[PDB]
């Protein structure tokens, strides 16, 4: 019985990964980066404009990285990548 | 003694979480949030903060002094005028 959380990106085809395979947030982003060819955009000192979010079991949509790693692994349900444009269809 | 709540801005694209125990005054909290949502805010601060107690109701931020606030508040929401 392991996590196998879905990661999704509009225009690419989804993937399932287990978050416990990684120890901290950075390894989780760097793996997701290399899976969709976004290398350097999720893990950048200068906040690339791409955003990575998740849905927790309370069905809210939250930025990845705020929660301490150990709670997040248990809270996270599905993960999703947001292009600069997408981030802004969602703003108002 | 970490104290992490969720913070919703109305109209924000996504939600964030903060550790209340890393701040000391309300004003120290308020400027901390404005910089979380700073990328959303540009394009002063005109929002009003509200928290939600343990009994599930929404109370305005600032009345109860800070130390009791950090133990009372389970979720945050910033409403527009």
């Amino acid at each position: 019985v392991r996590t196998y959380t879905d990661v999704q990106k509009t225009g690419s085809v989804g993937r399932s990964i287990d978050v416990t395979s990684f120890k901290d947030y950075e390894e989780l982003k760097s793996a997701i980066e290399s899976m969709f060819g976004l290398e350097g955009l999720l893990t950048h000192p200068q906040s690339s404009g791409w955003k990575l979010v998740y849905v927790d079991y309370e069905s809210d949509v939250l930025l990845v990285g705020d929660d301490p790693w150990e709670e997040f692994v248990g809270s996270v349900r599905s993960i999703r990548i947001l292009s600069p444009t997408e981030v802004q269809q969602m703003s108002e | 003694a970490a104290a992490f709540v969720k913070v919703s801005m109305d109209g924000a694209p996504y939600l964030r979480k903060i550790d209340l125990r890393m701040y000391k005054s309300y004003d120290e909290l308020s400027n901390a949030l404005s910089n979380m949502f700073s990328s959303f805010t540009m394009g002063s601060w005109d929002y009003v903060p509200s928290y939600e107690n343990k009994d599930g109701n929404w109370m305005l931020v600032g009345d109860v002094p800070w130390p009791m606030f950090v133990d009372t508040a389970k979720r945050l929401r910033l409403m527009k005028g």
